[PDB]
């Protein structure tokens, strides 16, 4: 019973558009596009980031501290 | 008098596909459900072909997979379009999850529950089908699942040799796996449609988690062709993998043959089950780790119950956005411990990472909504 | 106000639609034995001297 | 015969000659005493991995 | 069981996107394993007929099947008899059982090599590695009966005496058969073995490179014409 004129109730709202063969398919790309998805990418930086930082440290000791628990011996080596 | 209106079959796809009223502003997340479509319809298509040249016993099966690459015409191709066809369908269901997930989803009950089934059936597919080409990773894998199945207390030593076809490693194993991987698939497609016909008594999810009734547009053709567009990225990415590296994506020691001959300088699945190995492998006790690998997939059930914020989505909680990629983050490390062999600094990281994915999803997360609940002063 | 050339053959041939229904037959062509200038021959180049029908004078004829 | 002689120059990097020194100084430390199993196959790894790192670089030149 | 030493990269010829298989060097490569080898490893799923057109024109290729003899299967007013090579054969293995095999190599049985770089963590600069790594048992490492110490095998205690040295082996055309040279065109062998699709594999990469190079820019401006309709309208709300 989900068709379109059943959905729900409106009033006073006007819209406006063209047609798309009287505009152009690119408008502004790098003039407003470059600007756009900068301040996007400051807007989320500090919530997804610092999760992935933190298994960068975790990786980095837990491949150093494998290899000179094994067979690297320099001074614990002796009688 | 139009007929795509009043045709008994015409109209069914009409309500479905063409006249849907859909949300505005649905982003490209929302392109993922069309493309699990696109990767099942793929994988079957494929293992029409595998299926027809083979012969699964202990004695041939080895060489009925490399009789395929030389000797069977196109056999090349197809075999690695179906092995790396595999990965894709993972890394697009693993994106899919997390997005209802994100932006509340799961409060379509109905539609959410019959995913969790979707994804328990094709896990256990993806397992019945790299046990069929018996290699070493073929067989120290299986064999690390029966010693978790056989700690069933009572009915699992009796469980264990009816799915082995009788014994033990022998001819009929294969007849039992392979009977199991032909026609799970297709569990999987009426699981599909069943799917699809919860969802369509609501309509979609926005990513502002707000009700959408006043800004629906048709689904054709602005969603028509932009899942188009959609599947045409993804068979870029999948051909990419096929004609210039087949094999990043595997293990060289599968190409070993299956013996009990020596154990192998390592035990390790495919990428997309490393996560769970690393959790079952930091428990010391066969049925306390059979217990946590199904508690790491139904967990999604308790998504419903456990949530306590006034909105929906996480479009407007910063808070719950830093918990969530935290999350995905130690999934990232579960996968990493588990292609690690049992030393000292992978038992302590990889056992405090099998706990903190527990405590996000029961605890940290239903107390930071209720905190975020009183700073905005309801 | 001369407009550029973007009036392709709109007029002649495309307005009808009748066009659109056919490119998968029709409108086909110009794109396998034109494109003989595509990679067999950016492919033999980077491997120039290597493949068989490189070393194929030293070994019929003899 | 292309390969012994461009392994000859791949010694006298300096990044060579410290790993090259103290595996002949280990030389007389294993078969001093009788109390010891003090191997030395770590001492030429290190040899071998800084030596034909250097060799692969070079070596195709000279072949085919 | 204490650390491992991992081959190095060695640039080969087809190394590269778009690089093919150098089919010189594969044909001076087979003779390694043909004349040099054979003795311990069987490849049991290549034959003499998939040498055509690769390394070989199809005559110079049967000369090689009708080269060794091996037991065909019987025929009546007789028994087993023998027939040599008919033009579709794998080659031939040494051993007539495991039971014979490791009892000729001191307890071990060298594998067979139609897909031994597929099978190693190192492809085919690990094959070239270890045959041309040997080195003494150094000080302490106190092997038994069949040891040789290779730096570059899973335990240091490779059962392998070297095979290959300077002119074990002399070419078809004229080349100098050196020890690095032999080994590198027996290992643009043995990846051609475990690969036979590598030049077929990209060259059709070329061409889904160039028609996806057309067909995605131009469904995303036909989805761009679509979608302008929404992008431009205006609202307003007038109580
Ligand atoms: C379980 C799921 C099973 C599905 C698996 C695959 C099996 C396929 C299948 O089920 O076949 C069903 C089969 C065709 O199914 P389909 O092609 O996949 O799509 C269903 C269409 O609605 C069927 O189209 P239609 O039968 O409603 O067409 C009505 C009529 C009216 O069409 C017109 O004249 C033009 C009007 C515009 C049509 C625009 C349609 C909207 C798009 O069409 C024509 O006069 C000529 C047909 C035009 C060419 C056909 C290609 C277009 C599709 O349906 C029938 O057999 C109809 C019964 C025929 C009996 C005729 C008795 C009177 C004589
Ligand atoms: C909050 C947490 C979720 C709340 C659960 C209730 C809503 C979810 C739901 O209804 O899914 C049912 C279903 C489980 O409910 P149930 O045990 O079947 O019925 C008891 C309930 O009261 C549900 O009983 P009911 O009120 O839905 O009674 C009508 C029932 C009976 O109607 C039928 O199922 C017709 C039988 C199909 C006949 C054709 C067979 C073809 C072969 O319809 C269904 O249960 C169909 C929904 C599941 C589709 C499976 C059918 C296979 C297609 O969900 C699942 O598929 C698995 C999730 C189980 C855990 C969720 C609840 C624990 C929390
Ligand atoms: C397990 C093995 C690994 C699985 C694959 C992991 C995939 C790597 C995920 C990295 C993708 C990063 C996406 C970058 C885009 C981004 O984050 O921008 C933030 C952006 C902000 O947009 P809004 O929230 O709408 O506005 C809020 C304003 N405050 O956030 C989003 O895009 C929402 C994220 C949608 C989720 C889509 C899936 C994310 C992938 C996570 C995988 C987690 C899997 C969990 C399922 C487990 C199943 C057992
Ligand atoms: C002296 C006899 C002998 C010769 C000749 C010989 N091998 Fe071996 N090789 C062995 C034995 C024995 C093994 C198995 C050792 C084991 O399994 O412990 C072996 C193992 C190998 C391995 C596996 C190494 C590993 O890490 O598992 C490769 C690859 C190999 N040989 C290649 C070759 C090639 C290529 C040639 C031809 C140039 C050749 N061999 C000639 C004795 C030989
Ligand atoms: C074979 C597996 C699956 C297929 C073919 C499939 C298919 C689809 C399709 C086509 C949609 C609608 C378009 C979209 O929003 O992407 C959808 C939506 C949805 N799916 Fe799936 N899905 C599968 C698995 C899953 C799983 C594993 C889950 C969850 C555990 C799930 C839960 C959902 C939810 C909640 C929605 C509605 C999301 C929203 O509108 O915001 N599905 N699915
Ligand atoms: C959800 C769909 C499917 C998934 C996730 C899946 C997964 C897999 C996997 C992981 C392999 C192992 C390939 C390898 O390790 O080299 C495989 C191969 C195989 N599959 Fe499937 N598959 C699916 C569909 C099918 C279908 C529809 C059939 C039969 C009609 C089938 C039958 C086989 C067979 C016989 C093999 C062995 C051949 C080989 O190993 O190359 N699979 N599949
Ligand atoms: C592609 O196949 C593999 O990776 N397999 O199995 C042959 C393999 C190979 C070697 C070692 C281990 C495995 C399997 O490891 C796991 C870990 C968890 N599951 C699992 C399976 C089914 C379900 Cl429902 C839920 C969880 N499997």
């Amino acid at each position: 019973g989900r068709e379109f004129g059943h959905l729900t109730r409106m009033r006073h709202v006007i819209t406006y558009s063209l047609s798309p063969f009287e505009q152009r398919a690119f408008p502004h790309y790098f003039t407003k596009g470059i600007p756009n998805v900068l301040r996007r990418t400051r807007a989320c930086i500090l919530r997804v980031a610092p999760p992935f930082v933190v298994f960068y440290l975790v990786y980095t000791w837990g491949t150093q501290e494998f290899e000179k628990s094994k067979r690297k011996n320099p001074a614990a080596y002796e009688n | 008098t139009n007929i795509r209106k009043s045709h008994p079959l015409m109209k069914i796809i009409n309500n479905a596909f063409i006249d849907l009223p859909a949300p505005s502003n649905i982003s490209s997340w929302w392109n993922f459900g069309s493309l699990l479509g696109i990767c099942l319809i793929l994988q079957i298509l494929t293992g029409l072909f595998l299926a027809m040249h083979y012969t699964s016993d202990t004695t041939t099966a080895f060489s009925s997979v490399t009789h395929i690459c030389r000797d069977v015409n196109y056999g090349w191709v197809i075999r690695y379009l179906h092995a790396n066809g595999a990965s894709m369908f993972f890394i697009c269901l693993f994106i899919h999850v997390g997005r209802g997930l994100y932006y509340g989803s799961y409060m379509f009950l109905e539609t959410w529950n019959i995913g969790v089934v979707l994804l328990f059936t094709v896990m256990a597919t993806a397992f019945m089908g790299y046990v069929l080409p018996w290699g070493q990773m073929s067989f120290w894998g299986a064999t690390v699942i029966t010693n978790l199945l056989s700690a069933i207390p009572y009915i699992g030593t009796d469980l264990v040799e009816w799915i082995w076809g009788g014994f033990s490693v022998d001819k009929a194993t294969l007849t039992r796996f392979f009977a199991f991987h032909f026609i799970l698939p297709f569990i999987i497609t009426a699981l599909a449609a069943v799917h699809l016909l919860f969802l369509h008594e609501t309509g979609s999810n926005n990513p502002t988690g707000i009700s959408s009734d006043m800004d629906k547009i048709p689904f054709h053709p602005y969603y028509t062709i932009k899942d188009i567009l959609g599947a045409l990225f993804m068979m870029l990415i999948l051909l990419i993998l096929v004609l210039f590296s087949p094999d990043l994506l595997g293990d060289p020691d599968n190409y070993t043959p299956a013996n009990p001959l020596n154990t192998p300088p390592h035990i390790k699945p495919e990428w997309y089950f490393l996560f769970a190995y690393a959790i079952l492998r930091s428990i010391p006790n066969k049925l306390g780790g059979v217990l946590a690998l199904v508690a790491s997939i139904l967990i999604l059930i308790l998504m419903p119950m456990l949530h306590t914020s006034k909105q929906r989505s996480m479009m407007f909680r910063p808070l719950s956005q830093c918990l969530f990629w935290m999350l995905v983050a130690d999934l990232i490390t579960l996968t990493w411990i588990g292609g690690q062999p049992v030393e000292h600094p992978f038992i302590i990281i990889g056992q405090l990472a099998s706990i903190l994915y527990f405590l996000i999803i029961l605890v940290l997360m239903p107390i930071t909504s209720i905190i975020e609940n009183n700073l905005l002063k309801w | 106000a001369a407009p550029t050339l973007t009036a392709r053959l709109y007029s002649l041939l495309f307005r009808r639609t009748s066009t659109f229904a056919l490119t998968i037959a029709v409108g086909a062509l110009f794109f396998e034995r034109a494109f003989d200038q595509g990679a067999d021959a950016i492919y033999e180049h980077i491997n120039q001297g290597k493949l068989w029908k490189h070393i194929k004078h030293k070994y019929e004829n003899k | 015969d292309p390969l012994t002689t461009v392994r000859e120059q791949c010694e006298q990097i300096e990044k060579c000659i410290k790993a090259r020194e103290r595996l002949e100084l280990c030389d007389q430390r294993v078969s001093s005493r009788s109390q010891t199993e003090e191997d030395c196959t770590e001492e030429l790894f290190d040899f071998l991995h800084a030596r034909d790192h250097c060799v692969a670089h070079k070596l195709f030149n000279s072949l085919k | 069981t204490d650390l491992e030493l991992h081959a190095p990269s060695y640039p080969w010829s087809h190394r590269g996107l778009l690089s093919s298989l150098d089919h010189t060097s594969i044909r001076r490569g087979f003779q390694v394993y043909k004349q040099v080898c054979s003795s311990c490893h069987s490849m049991d799923y290549v034959a003499y007929r998939h040498l055509v057109g690769v390394c070989y024109t199809e005559e110079e290729a049967k000369a090689l099947a009708e080269e060794v003899e091996v037991q065909d299967g019987p025929n009546e007013d007789g028994e087993m008899f023998m027939r040599p090579g008919k033009l579709s054969d794998y080659f031939p293995k040494p051993y007539p059982n495991p039971e014979a095999a490791r009892a000729a190599n001191n307890g071990a049985l060298p594998p067979d090599l139609s897909y031994i770089v597929r099978a190693r963590h190192g492809g085919e600069d690990y094959v070239f590695s270890l045959l041309t790594g040997y080195c003494e048992p150094p000080t302490g490492v106190s092997l038994r009966e069949g040891l040789y110490f290779n730096p570059y095998f899973p335990g240091q205690a490779i059962a392998m005496a070297p095979p290959i040295y300077n002119e074990v082996l002399e070419f078809d055309d004229g080349t100098p058969a050196t020890m690095s040279q032999v080994a590198k065109d027996v290992c643009t062998f043995l990846r051609w073995a475990s690969e036979p699709e590598h030049d077929h594999r990209k060259r059709m990469g070329l061409k889904m490179l160039m028609m996806m190079g057309l067909l995605l820019p131009l469904v995303y401006a036909m989805k761009r014409h679509k979608w302008s309709v929404l992008k431009s309208r205006k609202l307003a709300y007038r109580p």
